């Protein structure tokens, strides 16, 4: 009998693969959408950290 | 109704009294490019007045021993106006054209021209005359400018093809008894939605007299031929520094 608590809450016996991602379809390349000019702060896609 | 006509695009305007109907090359009008056909992602520019107006090139002369001429479009306008000063900056180009031709004369003169529009009119040399000597046409015969270039062998149009079959293209005549001008409208003819304006030359205008000019003494001998034309639905893309050639 599993009467202790550290055995009930245990993560042992996990046959599942936690996947962050998930596949999607792509029969064609992506359709470029329209854009216009923006002059805002905070928003800044160019600056990355590699 | 069919004789009188007027042509107003841009700041400019044309009148004419003894004309004929207007032609639309290959049965359709100009247009801007679709979002499906197009491939480039950059947003074009579309001035709509500074470029889409009548430019006047140069005024030739028509003697009795004249043979013909041609002009390559849109090479004619690469040094003329805000049109040309955009076509040097950018790399990609799209446009249509309206083309109006002038030649006046009295009711004692006689003659006939043929005003045709041929896409991809490659020029071919004479192979030295013997046939063996391979040659190529120089730069001033393929992009001669706005001053035009004169034909040497017009029966074959300098490309091994007769002039007898040039009417299958968009053509008009100027029979001096009947009319005094020819108006031709043309869409953008190319396999690619955009293409350069400096290297590529999409079509060539031809003006060949079939029945020669003739008159009697005491009459005005100078019979000029003037060429007028207007871009339409002009787009540009790929901005960068100016490139003459």
């Amino acid at each position: 009998g599993d009467r202790v608590a550290d055995v009930i809450e245990s993560s042992i016996g996990d046959s599942v693969s936690r996947a962050l991602t998930h596949a999607l379809p792509a029969p064609t390349g992506q359709n470029t959408q329209v854009s216009s000019h923006r002059l805002d702060t905070g928003k800044v896609p160019a600056l990355q950290a590699a | 109704s069919d004789r009188v006509a007027q042509l107003t695009i841009g700041n400019s305007t044309i009148t004419t009294q003894e004309a004929a109907n207007i032609i639309v090359g290959y049965g359709e009008w100009p247009s801007y490019c679709s979002d499906s056909d197009a491939t480039a992602v950059d947003k074009p520019t579309r001035p709509d007045v500074s470029v889409n107006r009548f430019y006047t090139l140069d005024t030739k002369l028509w003697e009795k021993s004249s043979k013909g001429w041609y002009w390559k479009f849109p090479d004619v306008l690469t040094e003329t106006g805000v049109f040309g000063q955009n076509a040097q900056f950018h790399y990609l180009y799209r446009s249509g054209f309206c083309i109006h031709v002038q030649c006046n004369a009295s009711k004692f003169h006689q003659g006939a021209l043929l005003v045709a529009v041929l896409p991809e009119y490659v020029i071919g040399t004479v192979a030295g005359g013997t046939g063996t000597e391979d040659t190529h046409p120089p730069y001033k015969q393929t992009q001669p400018g706005a001053d035009g270039f004169e034909l040497q062998h017009p029966y074959v149009l300098d490309a091994g093809i007769p002039i007898s079959q040039l009417t299958v293209c968009p053509h008009q005549w100027i029979n001096l008894r009947t009319n005094n001008c020819a108006t031709i409208i043309v869409p953008y003819i190319n396999a690619l939605p955009f293409d350069s304006a400096l290297n590529h030359c999409n079509f060539g205008l031809l003006v060949v007299p079939i029945s020669p000019l003739d008159y009697d003494q005491g009459a005005t001998p100078v019979i000029p031929i003037t060429i007028t034309l207007a871009p339409m639905c002009s787009e540009f893309a790929g901005l960068r520094q100016a490139v003459t050639q």
